[PDB]
This record gives structure tokens, C-alpha cells and sequence, in this order.
């Protein structure tokens, strides 16, 4: 037009990149703790002798 | 948490299971030597070689 140009806005085109969950499907257990550390035990029982 | 007589109970049950499994393993070792070579060579510190 004269002082400027008339516009119409259409819909705002958006893109939302996500990094979906793959490796957390093998980590099912969730543990919350207010302690210091998390200790395990491991036991080998050597049965196979003659 | 385990009482000291309970630890004795644990180690006794474990040793009895271990003797059962060692006698079955000796049966397996003799069966293997019988199947392959046709001669088992029974040895040991308390047993002369025959």
C-alpha cells in the first residue's frame, strides 16, 4: 500500500527436536537415597571341583 | 544381623551342598574318562596311582 505493505500472518511453523529414550529401557529400577554411597556384595561359589 | 549360631547354620548347609555337588562331579569326571579313553587313571595324594 502507501505507507507500508499489508500482510497476513499464517501459522507459526515450529520444530521441537527431542532426543528420545533408548538406553533407559534397560534401567528399570529407581532408588532414591540420602546416604553417602551405595554398596554391593558379590559372591563366587566355586562348586566345579573333583 | 545374623546371630553367631545362625552363621554356623549357614556354613554347615553350604558345606553339605558342596559335598553333594563334589560327589556328582566325581561321577561326571569318571564318566568322561570312561567315554573318551577307555581308561581312568585314579590318582591323589592319599591314593596310589592305579
Amino acid at each position: 500500500a502507501g505507507l507500508y505493505t499489508t500482510y497476513q500472518l499464517l501459522e507459526v511453523q515450529r520444530k521441537l527436536k527431542t532426543l528420545p529414550a533408548f538406553f533407559l529401557q534397560w534401567f528399570p529400577r529407581q532408588i532414591n537415597f540420602q546416604e553417602d554411597m551405595i554398596a554391593f556384595d558379590k559372591v563366587i561359589q566355586d562348586v566345579t571341583r573333583v | 544381623t545374623l546371630s553367631i549360631a545362625q552363621r554356623r547354620d549357614r556354613v554347615i548347609a553350604y558345606l553339605l551342598m558342596k559335598h553333594r555337588a563334589m560327589h556328582e562331579n566325581t561321577w561326571e569326571w569318571m564318566a568322561a574318562q570312561a567315554a573318551q579313553y577307555g581308561y581312568v587313571d585314579v590318582q591323589g595324594q592319599d591314593y596310589p596311582l592305579v
